[PDB]
C-alpha cells in the first residue's frame, strides 16, 4: 500500500534521509494525516518534482527568467529546510509550524546557509513565548485566523 | 586456453554436470596442479630454479573474462 | 503459545525463552495456518500514525 | 466406485481408479477432509492422464491437513454455476456461492463452465461514434460501440481511478446490464467499490464477482470463465446489450505459468509457460458482438517493468482494435490522466466517417508533439537561446498544447477538493483549433493547468 | 496504546545486541518484544519465524489492540525456501525459485 | 572563429561515446542471453 | 567391523558396512594403499548416509592408487587436533603434525574441530576505537577493537602488501599471542613471510599453519576450522587477547562448490552450492569477542571476475562492520593505496563517539568527492571551458584532496627504496581542514604525489 | 503447406499465380511448441535446430 | 578429394572456391542436436575445432605443388567476437574488402586499399 525509494546518490549528495520523492507515492492519501496538515500543506511533492525537473533541464541555462529565478530560490529554500538529522524526534505542531513558515515565503531573505540554523532558533523561542497556541493545536487539530495572525 | 577447451569438451562427453560458461570447477585445480610445480628449491637440496612463461590470448582486450581471471 | 508475558523478552521461533531468565506463562496456543478476514469484516482506515 | 490418492505435493494431486472408471477431461471431483480444527470439502478439476489408471489434477483449495488413502468421489460433470435474474445485486465466489447469503443461489439453472466460441459465419464489422466527456479521448482515440477497448501501463499510474470514473459516468446513462469481475486485487479496493456502489442505486442493476490473490492460483484462472459464462447467458437469451468488466489480465497468465511449471512442461523464453498464446486466443474469442447482439468490454493490462518487448503485451495487443496506454513520464511531470497521444492509436479516425477538421487538428497536434519530443533534450542541453524564431514559437506552442490537455474529473474528489468538469465536443474542437492557430500564446504558464473549459481558462486568466 | 514486535532474520547476534542496547537507552523496552532467528540456526527457524510473529500479532488484534510489526529482511526467507525446495527434489523455476 | 572549432571537436569526440557504449551494450546482451540459455539447460537436464 | 570399497569416483568415495555397526557423522576412517611407489595411508570423514549401510565420504589426499575391497577401519571419533602452550613457534599441516620438526607433538591435549557458538547471554557490543599510522584509514573509517575487518577488491590490487603493512604495525606496537593462517596463498610468499617473521624476532609467539593450491579441497575447508579451533583454545583457557589473521577466504567457498558438484545435488544460481549461507554464518559466528576475551580479526576477500553481482561476497557483506574497498581505476591512476573513499564506510563513525569536527571534515570530503564524480561525466568530453569557475574551483580542490591521500608506507621499502612515514590523527585532521580551507590552491598538484606530511609538503613544494 | 501445394498445382500447368503468406512467426512458435511437447531437446532460444 | 586427386595426379596448380563457412557450422550444429548430444559454447559443437582442423589441414602446398583457396564468411549480427568467426580467422592470411562508393567513383577493382591487410 505504498513505497519509498532511497538512492546512495542522494545519501552522498548530502540529504541524510536520502529518500526519492520523485517516485515515492502512498495509496491511501491525505485522509490519514491530520486535516490541519493537509490544509497547510498540499501538492508540495509536485512543486519539488517541478523544481528538480527545472534544475535538471536548466542546469546549463543561458539566462534565467524572473519566474525561473524565483522558482529556483523557492526550491532551494524548500530542499534546504526539508533536512532533518538522525535521532531528532519531532511533534506534529512543530512540523506544521515549520512547513507553514516554509510554504509562505517568509524566509526568502534568509541566506541559504543560514536557513537551517535560524529555524532551530525560532522553534526555541515559541517554546517560551505564546506556547498556548501549541496547546490550541493539540485542542483543535486545526488552524484559526487569530492564531495565524499571532 | 586450447587445453582448457579440450578439457571442457572431454568432461562434457562424460555427462558431468556443467558450471559457469559450461566450465567445470575442476579447471582451477587443474591449472594450479600444473602450475605451482615450478619453484626454486632450498639451497641444501641443490637450489634449482625454473622459470615458467605461459602465454594467454584474450579477445577484445578484456581482463574481465573467466580464464584470464 | 501466545500470551501477554512475552512482552519485554526474547524467544526462539519455536516460542521458548532463549536469552531472558525464567519461563513464559501462555494462556492458549494457536495454529500458525489460519484464514484471513473477508471484505465484509473490513472497514476504512483514517487514523494517523505520527 | 472411487479412486485413491498416491502422492501429494503442492496443489497438484494424482489419483488412481480401477479398470473402466477413469473419467474424461474437465470434470469435477470431490474429496472429504477431516480434522479437529480444519475440516472442509476439496473440489478438484482433472488436469491430465498419466496412464496406468492414474490421473493428475489440480485443487482450488489449500491442501493442508490431508492424509493418504482417502477415497475421492466423482460427480461425472464439469464445473457449473447457477444463473438467473436474481444474480444481479449479489456477490459470488469462484464456485458461485453467494457471499451475501450462504443459502442464496442454490435453486436456479446451472450451465457448463466450458463453452464454444461463435462461428465465423455470424461475424459483422461494427461502426459507431461513442463519445465521453473527456477531451483527450474525444480527440485522439474515440471509443467504438461493440468493440474492444484495453488500457496499458504499469503500477502506480491510476488506471483504477479512471476506470471508476468511466463506469460512473456511463452507468448513469445506460439501460443494459453491467457485470464486474475482479481477477486479482486487494480486498480494500473491493470493499471500497462495494461501499460506493451500495451508496448508489446502480448496485441492484449490476452483478459483482471477484477473487483475490491469497487464494491458490487454480481459483484465479476460473473466475474469468464464470464471468464470461454470465455475460454469454445474459446476452444470448435476453438479447440485450451487455457490459463486461475485467480487473486485470496478467493474473491468470502468471497462474498458468506457475501451474505449467509445476505440472512438468519445459519452460520457455523469459521463463514463460508454453501454449500461452493458444489459451489466450481461445479465451479472447468469447468476447464478440454478434449481428443482433452488441457487447461492450473494457480491459486493463499491466506490464512488467514497463516493457513492451515482452511477448505477453505484444500477444495481447494482436486482439485489440481501440488502444489507449498510460506512461510513467507524463505521470511523473504531473498529469493525472497521464495519457501519451504519440504512441496511442485508434481505428475509427478517418475523414470518410469523421469530419476533416478533427482529422487536420489531430495531424497538426501530433506533428507538433513529434517535433517537440525530438527537440526536448536539445532545449535541455543547448538552451533556448540557440534556437530559431520558428523554433521558439513552435516550442512555446507545444508547451501550451502539452499543458492544455489536462482536465479534472469527479473521481479526484476523494484526493483533491476541486470537483470535476465535463465538456462537449464542438467546444473542445473549436478551442483546440484556436490553440493550434497560436492565438492564445500570450496566456501565462499557470493558466494552462487543469483546465476543463474555455470559460474556466478565461476566468483563470483574469485571476492573474 | 500501540504495541510493537521486532523480528530479525539471518542477522548477526551483535546487531541484535546493539539494537537492544539502543532500545534500552530509549526506554521502550516496556512495550516491545523481540523475536530472534540468528543465521547460525537451521533453515526451519528462519523459514518459519514470520508466521509465528504474524500469529502473535493477530492474537492481540482479536483482543482489539493496535499492533505494529517490523520485518528486517525478506530475501533471506526466500533463499531458505528455495534451498529447501531444491533439496526436496522439487523441479525448479525461473532463476530456480519455486513457482 | 574561436567558436567554430571547439564545437567541431565536441562533435568528433561525442561520436566515441556512442561507439563505446554500443560495444558495451552488445557485450552485456550476449552475456545475458548465454546465461539464460545455460540456466535453462541446467534446469532441463538435471531432471 | 570391516569396511569394503564398492565404488569410487573423483575425490569422493562410497563404502559399504555391515549391519551390526555403523559410525555416526563426522568420524575418522582409515584405509591404505598397497602400491609400492605411492604407498600412503588415507583417512575419510563421514559425509552422508545412502541407505543399505552405504556411506559417502570425502578424502583430503589424492585418490590415485586405490583398489576395491580394501579393509576400512574406524576410530569412533571426530577429527582431533593438538592444543597446548608450546604450540607456537612451529609450522603445521592440515593433519596438525609438525612440518619443521617431524614427530614433534603427540603429547599435548587433543580437541575436536566441531564446536558450537557461544550463548547469547555472554554477547556484548564493543566500541573500543583503534588507531593506525596510515592517515586514510583513520580519517575515513577509524578502526574499532573487538570487531571484524573487511578488505574488498579485485585481483592484484595490493591486498597482500597492505596485509603485511598492517601486521608489521600491529606487531611493533602490540605484543601478546598472535595467529596467522589462510587458504589460497603461494609457497613463495609463505617462505618470505617466514623469513621476515624470523627477522622480526616475533615468531616465537606466532602460530603458523596454512594450505596451498596443489591439495585436495578437504584440507582447503578443514585448515580454517583447525585455525579457528586453535584461536578458541587460546582465547578461552589463557584469557588473553589474541590477534587473528585470515587471508583469501574466497577459495574456501569455491572449494565447497567443487565438492557439491561431485555429490550430484541440484545446482544453484551461477552453479553454486545448494546451501552456502548457513555454513558462512557458522564460520563467521565462530569469531566473537567475549566480555572477558577481546578478539580482533581481519579478513581478506577475493572478488571473482571484478563483478560484485556475485552473491559470494554479497553474503559476507551481511556479517561485517568495518569495510575498506579497492578498485582497478584508482590503481591505474597511479596511487598505490587504491582505496575507494566513496564506497568505503564504517559503522563506528558517529558524532557521539568522535568529536563533531571530524564528522564535519568527513562529510565535507564526501560531498566534494561526490560532486567531482557527478561532474566527471560532463567534463569527460567538453571539459572546464564550458563549465563555470564556481565549479572549476571545486574541480581543482577535489583533484588536490584526492592526490593528497597518497602515502608512502614502509612495506614498499623493497620496491621504492625509501622509508615509510607515520602521522598522528590530530596533525592529519588539522592538515585536511587547512586544505579544505583552500589555502593550498597556489601549490602545484604534483607536489601532493606521495608526500609524508605538511612539513614535507611545504619542503617539496618550495623545492621546485 | 496446403497453400503451397494449391499454388503449385496451378503453376505447373502454365497458370500464372502469386502467393502471399500473412505471418510466419506464429508458424515457428507453433512448431516449437509441438516439438517441445513431443519431448524433443531444446536449442538456442529453445528452438529446434 | 577431387582437388587432391587432381593435384597429386596431374601435377596441375589448382584453385578451390568455397561459398560460405557458417552454413557448414550450422549443418554441424544440426547434426549435433539431431544425434542428441549436450550442446555447448552457446549451442555449438564442443569439437568444432577438431573438425575445422581436419578440413583445413589439407590445403597447404607440398611437393612443389600449391593448392590455394579463398573463403567468404558471413559475420552474424555484426559481431566479430562470436567463437565461430574467431576460430575461422585462425587460418587466415589475407583479407579483402569491396565497397560501393568506390564503384560509384567509377573504378574496376572497387577495392579499398585502406580496409585490407596481409600477413606476409
Amino acid at each position: 500500500d505504498g513505497q519509498c525509494f532511497l538512492e546512495s546518490d542522494l545519501f552522498n549528495q548530502g540529504v541524510r534521509p536520502a529518500i526519492n520523492v520523485g517516485v515515492s507515492v502512498s495509496r491511501v492519501g491525505g485522509a490519514a494525516q491530520i486535516k490541519a496538515m493537509k490544509e497547510v500543506a498540499g501538492s508540495l511533492r509536485l512543486d519539488l518534482s517541478q523544481y528538480r525537473e527545472l534544475e535538471a533541464f536548466a542546469a546549463f541555462a543561458s539566462d534565467l527568467d524572473a519566474a525561473s529565478k524565483a522558482q529556483l530560490d523557492r526550491g532551494a529554500r524548500l530542499v534546504e529546510l526539508l533536512k532533518q538529522p538522525q535521532y531528532s524526534p519531532l511533534a506534529v505542531e512543530e512540523q506544521v509550524v515549520a512547513i507553514f513558515l516554509g510554504t509562505q515565503g517568509h524566509l526568502d531573505s534568509v541566506p541559504v546557509e543560514d536557513v537551517q540554523r535560524f529555524e532551530s532558533e525560532l522553534l526555541e523561542h515559541v517554546k517560551a513565548s505564546h506556547s498556548d497556541i501549541f496547546d490550541g493545536i493539540r485542542e483543535t487539530k486545526k488552524l484559526s485566523e487569530e492564531a495565524e495572525e499571532k | 586456453s586450447k587445453q582448457a577447451d579440450a578439457y571442457r569438451a572431454i568432461s562434457l562427453l562424460l555427462r558431468r554436470p556443467p558450471g559457469r560458461e559450461a566450465f567445470p570447477g575442476d579447471v582451477f585445480y587443474l591449472h594450479s596442479r600444473l602450475l605451482e610445480r615450478c619453484a626454486k628449491l632450498s639451497d641444501e637440496l641443490g637450489g634449482g630454479s625454473m622459470t615458467g612463461l605461459p602465454i594467454i590470448e584474450t579477445k577484445a582486450n578484456d581482463i574481465s573474462a573467466f580464464i584470464p581471471t | 503459545p501466545v500470551g501477554d508475558a512475552f512482552l519485554g523478552r526474547v524467544v526462539n521461533p519455536l516460542g521458548q525463552p532463549i536469552d531472558g531468565q525464567g519461563d513464559i506463562a501462555a494462556e492458549t496456543r494457536r495454529a500458525l495456518e489460519l484464514q484471513a478476514p473477508s471484505v465484509v469484516q473490513r472497514q476504512s482506515v483514517s487514523e494517523p500514525l505520527q | 466406485t472411487a479412486g485413491r490418492v498416491v502422492r501429494i505435493t503442492g496443489p497438484v494431486v494424482d489419483v488412481e481408479f480401477p479398470r473402466g472408471s477413469v473419467p474424461e477431461l474437465f470434470n469435477a471431483l470431490h474429496a472429504e477432509i477431516t480434522f479437529g480444527a480444519l475440516a472442509k470439502t476439496l473440489t478438484l478439476e482433472v488436469a491430465q492422464h498419466l496412464g496406468d489408471s492414474l490421473v493428475r489434477c489440480i485443487s482450488m483449495q489449500p491442501t493442508d491437513g490431508l492424509v493418504r488413502g482417502v477415497e475421492v468421489t466423482d460427480t461425472g460433470a464439469s464445473i457449473s454455476v447457477p444463473v438467473g435474474d436474481g444474480v444481479k445485486g449479489h456477490v459470488f465466489n469462484a464456485l458461485g456461492d453467494c457471499l451475501d447469503d450462504p443459502g442464496y443461489g442454490k435453486d436456479f439453472e446451472h450451465w457448463s463452465i466450458h463453452r464454444k466460441p461463435p462461428a465465423f459465419s455470424d461475424l459483422e464489422p461494427r461502426t459507431e461514434m461513442l463519445e465521453t466527456g473527456l477531451k483527450v479521448v474525444d480527440l485522439l482515440t474515440p471509443y467504438v460501440r461493440g468493440g474492444k477497448i484495453a488500457l496499458f501501463g504499469g503500477a502506480g499510474v491510476g488506471k483504477t481511478v479512471l476506470i471508476q470514473e468511466m463506469i460512473n459516468r456511463i452507468a448513469r446513462n445506460f439501460g443494459g446490464t453491467s457485470v464486474f469481475a475482479g481477477v486479482g486485487e486487494r480486498t480494500r479496493e473491493g470493499n471500497d467499490l462495494w461501499v460506493e456502489l451500495a451508496d448508489a442505486n446502480v448496485l441492484k442493476d449490476t452483478a459483482l464477482v471477484f477473487g483475490q490473490m491469497d487464494e491458490p492460483p487454480g481459483t484465479r484462472m476460473r473466475v474469468a470463465l464464470s464471468a464470461l459464462t454470465m455475460a454469454e447467458f445474459f446476452r444470448d437469451e435476453q438479447g440485450q446489450d451487455v457490459l463486461l468488466f475485467i480487473d486485470n489480465i496478467f493474473r491468470f497468465t502468471q497462474a498458468g505459468s506457475e501451474v505449467s511449471t509445476l505440472l512438468g512442461r519445459m519452460p520457455s523464453a523469459v521463463g514463460y509457460q508454453p501454449t500461452l498464446a493458444d489459451e489466450m486466443g481461445e479465451l479472447q474469442e468469447r468476447i464478440t458482438s454478434t449481428r443482433g447482439r452488441s457487447i461492450t468490454s473494457m480491459q486493463a493490462v499491466y506490464v512488467p517493468a514497463d516493457d513492451y518487448t515482452d511477448p505477453a503485451p505484444a500477444t495481447t495487443f494482436a486482439h485489440l482494435d481501440a488502444t489507449t496506454e498510460l506512461s510513467r513520464a507524463v505521470f511523473s511531470k504531473g498529469i493525472f490522466p497521464a495519457v501519451d497521444p504519440l504512441a496511442s492509436s485508434s481505428t475509427i479516425l478517418d475523414p470518410a466517417i469523421v469530419g476533416d477538421e478533427h482529422y487536420r487538428v489531430a495531424q497538426e497536434v501530433i506533428r507538433i508533439l513529434q517535433r517537440y519530443k525530438d527537440l526536448q533534450d536539445i532545449i535541455a542541453i543547448l538552451g533556448i537561446d540557440e534556437l530559431s524564431e520558428e523554433d521558439k514559437q513552435l516550442v512555446n506552442r507545444a508547451r501550451r498544447i502539452e499543458r492544455f490537455l489536462s482536465q479534472n474529473m469527479m473521481a479526484a474528489e476523494q484526493f483533491t477538493g476541486q470537483p470535476g468538469s465535463t465538456v462537449p465536443l464542438k467546444e473542445t474542437i473549436e478551442a483546440f483549433d484556436k490553440l493550434t492557430k497560436g492565438e492564445f500564446d500570450h496566456l501565462p504558464e499557470q493558466a494552462f493547468f487543469l483546465i476543463g473549459g474555455l470559460d474556466d481558462l478565461a476566468k483563470k486568466a483574469e485571476s492573474l | 496504546q500501540v504495541r510493537c514486535v521486532y523480528v530479525a532474520i539471518g542477522q548477526k547476534g551483535t546487531t541484535i545486541a546493539s539494537v537492544k542496547r539502543a532500545l534500552e537507552e530509549g526506554g521502550a523496552m516496556e512495550y516491545t518484544t523481540i523475536v530472534a532467528a540468528p543465521a547460525s540456526d537451521a533453515a526451519g527457524f528462519k523459514w518459519l519465524a514470520p508466521y509465528t510473529g504474524s500469529a502473535i500479532g493477530q492474537h492481540w488484534m482479536y483482543n482489539g489492540k493496535h499492533v505494529l510489526i517490523v520485518f528486517d529482511d525478506l530475501s533471506k526467507q526466500a533463499d531458505a525456501y528455495r534451498a529447501i525446495s531444491l533439496l526436496l527434489r522439487r523441479p525448479p523455476g525461473r532463476e530456480a525459485f519455486p513457482g | 572563429a574561436s567558436r567554430r572549432r571547439a564545437m567541431k571537436s565536441a562533435t568528433d569526440n561525442a561520436d566515441d561515446l556512442i561507439k563505446a557504449l554500443t560495444l558495451a551494450a552488445n557485450r552485456e546482451r550476449q552475456a545475458q542471453i548465454t546465461q539464460e540459455i545455460s540456466e535453462i539447460v541446467g534446469g532441463a537436464n538435471a531432471l
